């Protein structure tokens, strides 16, 4: 009955090793904002945002072209593809832009959060700086966070701009419909209140979930770089368990 | 040693780009794949939606593509450019003697020989530069017309073989054809 | 020869006693009674022999190139190579 | 124009970069087996597949969820709902089995094998085991490619599966349909040779692409460990690219 | 040693399980097989969106599949072959006595 | 009488769709 | 420094672009928002399968 | 070795923009006019259905 | 006369699909 008690233990630990990260984050966004902190802000976004672009639009295409070609396939023998712009459309608007948009950002800047901050515990760059006490969650970690939620519904809407254009051009371009039907098939039935800025507020809260997981496993991970290279792969099984099970329990909301 | 790594790394990169047509056209979106290809040429009055690259059938097998509509203004009669593939049609050898003997039987029949002139003895000689090339299996009167596939889906250009006792050339213009028919067309005669 | 990497080179999935009876598999086919002899010899020549059990882990840091000085002198080579036998350990 | 010359001197080191990992895959299948490899691979599989068993099965449900909840608010309003038990199955078996269960292996597995390598090459284990001369691509790589080329397509099965019975959990049990409808129009769609196995040829093609260039640069970076983290996170990308890319491809071939 | 070794097995185990959830509950392999499954051929004119692999019925059942299709190019007319059943499709030991029975009552009536 | 293992219809009836159907009718 | 305002200022315009594209080339609010309107309003017996916004 | 460096940077981005334009000729934002295009317009009585750009 | 387990109706209906209706029409 012993590997039941080692089984026991560890996920005691794992509820505990959740308490300490909700009193790491409630640190941080209360706290007076640091001077000239704007110019480590913009810094920052340049870090997570702006190299994470390129991986981002062509995925997105691709994304974009089989949703482009079995959207094709499904709906010739049913013929009525006055449909082609909208299933285009709703799928990418509800679904694959908060979904996968997140997995590919828990990929790139989700993990290469959780190395720079992994790689700056164990030189004790952190450590000396206490010592001349710039206490480094104000230095660090607060604008490696603000960084991250800024810069993931900045993304996704990159991500169904693309994908609604990437359909458009395979559709029309090497398969053949109404280029009219596409657009006023689509413009009459996706509403912007209902769809868009539910598409937005679900890019939110993913971003928060994959950021905090993230800038957590790199702070609260051990030295030796054995101990790096387990954190960060623990934040890309951690994040992805956390989309996607975050997302269900919200399409059930707006999506009734 | 690192100038081989310029030798391969292009020609991976090569293998990439150049298996990616071959994985293009056999789905098919550009580059047509049937072998031994010719076109010909059609005219209709009324193609309601039909886009390029649709398929041509001879009893049900696809037969062709279809290239590109055009349009002439002052006859305002629509034209169908379209490919076709000869591996089961335009008949070969064996498939050759049996038109010959064709022609020698119901061309040249009792009655069918003597109808402008009894020696017609160049009637088999001068088709027969027509025959090892410019023959289709299709008739001289074999007539084309659009079809719909079941009740709801993509318009297909079905050809109706039968009759007549001649043949067309490699490129010809199918001189029999038949327009569509519309929704509204349907209740107008039935309301 | 055999050498002796500056911080030891231990496999950190293969027990201490798969460590030094590594060399040996990897050259030469002896029965069992003979390799696991042999390996019981040069972990005394080190002085740590009631080992053979435990990991590389929880070995610490002074114990750790011992146990790559026995792989360097696994068989019994005549050129072994030493890189900074003292790292900056204890006196 | 010297930003130009930085630009264009990364790119030529990027395919001479493949031209060495296209060598070394070259140098692994074509070898003798080594005497009692099999010990070694079936505890690497233990290490590559059994451990990504758990993160696979519960993303296998979440996927199929909303593909429960949208593919059911799709087809309320034009009413044929003859077609949940086949706009479940079609997508699973054909896109997001080969595609979204190939984003979370590189995730874990995919990442975690260029970890394994990339610490044994700077402790110079790698380098130890050469003088002993047991030519470490036979012995460290060679078990952790073929526990990676096996272990795909026996987990994309397991996904779909676990993804066809979720959507049949909140379809039939929390909305209602009739149940046989389901089953009936489920195996009256979907052929075997046309669709699972070619389910499967795209799930192998994925799992040499997200291996081979996974075990490739945990043995060609470097050490200084900023030198492992730079390399963890230049596979999933360059995984992310190529899945998606090599999907669009193999999809149109296998569906005109 | 056995301690991953047999947690393999499971994994083996679940894999066999989903399998065979593909093959025989959802894929057509259940009823691919037919017994001595004969050939015929026929000469049409219109198979339009007619598939190979099809499944053929008779009296409101089915009794199997559709082979090939290819045109004639001589006679500008479809070939169909298909398999056609030795079993369930024709009769059996039973039978041949209650045919044999028929053929002659109904011949020399 | 009945067929034998491989032997032809003599009797065929194509398919029909909307394309022949409302011609069909008259 | 400057390098890194520019290549953050490129980010926000692509995202000026998408977020445009979704506005006003998409979903409808080029097309609804008309001017000074009222209400008229009127009885059925049966208005099943009737939304708003129709 | 400039005749390989930046010549890279040069195909690289020569190439890189080209396929940008591509994607605003078929993104419905920029152009795609015709050319010599007369207009007519006629009176009806019932148009049902019938959304503009058809 | 009600029935029991593993008994036969003797009265039943076949299908008629859409094309028996359409040559039953016209």
């Amino acid at each position: 009955m012993n590997t039941i008690a080692w089984l026991g233990r560890l996920v005691i630990e794992r509820i505990r090793g959740i308490g300490v990260a909700a009193l790491m984050l409630l640190q941080i966004i209360f706290s007076l904002p640091s001077a000239g902190g704007f110019g480590r802000f913009v810094y920052q976004m340049h870090r997570v945002g702006v190299m994470s672009l390129l991986i981002i639009t062509v995925s997105g295409l691709f994304i974009g072209l089989v949703l482009g070609l079995q959207g094709y396939s499904i709906l010739v023998n049913v013929g009525s593809e006055s449909m082609l712009g909208t299933m285009v459309s709703l799928t990418l608007l509800r679904e694959l832009a908060p979904v996968v948009a997140a997995l590919l950002f828990a990929g790139r800047a989700g993990s290469a959060l959780t190395a720079e901050i992994g790689s700056m515990k164990q030189s004790e760059q952190l450590a000396s700086m206490e010592m001349i006490g710039v206490d480094p969650l104000k230095q660090i970690v607060s604008p490696r966070l603000w960084a991250g939620i800024v810069s993931l519904p900045m993304l996704t809407v990159i991500f169904a701009a693309i994908g609604i254009v990437g359909g458009k051009l395979v559709g029309v371009d090497f398969l053949g419909v109404d280029e009219g039907s596409f657009w006023s098939g689509m413009q009459n039935n996706v509403q912007f209140g209902h769809d868009v800025v539910n598409g937005i507020i679900k890019s939110i809260v993913f971003a928060l979930l994959c950021t905090w997981i993230a800038v957590f496993q790199g702070y609260a991970c051990d030295p030796t770089p054995e101990g790096i290279a387990t954190a960060m792969t623990r934040t890309v099984v951690y994040s992805s368990l956390c989309v996607l099970g975050f997302d269900f329990v919200l399409t059930a909301v707006m999506f009734g | 040693s690192r100038t081989s790594e310029l030798a391969v790394g292009i020609f991976v990169i090569i293998f990439g780009i150049a298996l990616f047509f071959l994985a293009m056209k056999v789905s098919g979106l550009v580059g047509t794949n049937l072998s031994d290809g010719y076109t010909m040429k059609a005219q209709f009055d009324n193609v309601n939606g039909l886009k390029p690259r649709a398929k041509v059938t001879m009893s049900g097998v696809t037969i062709g593509r279809v290239d590109s509509i055009t349009l002439d203004p002052v006859t305002r009669l629509a034209t169908v450019t379209f490919d076709l593939d000869g591996k089961l049609t335009s008949f070969n050898a064996e498939q050759l003697k049996e038109v010959q003997k064709n022609a020698l039987d119901e061309l040249r029949y009792s009655s069918d020989y003597t109808q402008a002139t009894p020696a017609q003895q160049k009637t088999m000689e001068q088709q027969l530069i027509s025959n090892m090339n410019s023959i289709t299996s299709i008739d001289e009167d074999a007539y084309i017309m659009v079809a719909t596939n079941g009740l709801l889906g993509e318009k297909y250009l079905k050809i109706v073989p039968g009759g007549g006792l001649n043949y067309l050339k490699r490129g010809d213009t199918i001189s029999n054809t038949q327009g569509t028919m519309d929704l509204e067309d349907l209740i107008s005669k039935f309301i | 020869m055999g050498m002796l990497f500056q911080s030891g080179a231990l496999f950190t999935d293969m027990s201490v006693y798969e460590n030094v009876a590594f060399p040996i598999r990897a050259h030469t086919k002896l029965s069992e009674n003979l390799i696991a002899e042999l390996v019981a010899l040069k972990l005394e020549s080190v002085g740590l022999r009631g080992t053979e059990q435990l990991m590389p882990t929880e070995l610490s840091g002074g114990m750790n190139r011992r146990v790559a000085l026995a792989r360097a002198i696994a068989l019994d080579p005549d050129l072994i190579m030493y890189d900074e036998p003292f790292a900056g350990q204890d006196p």
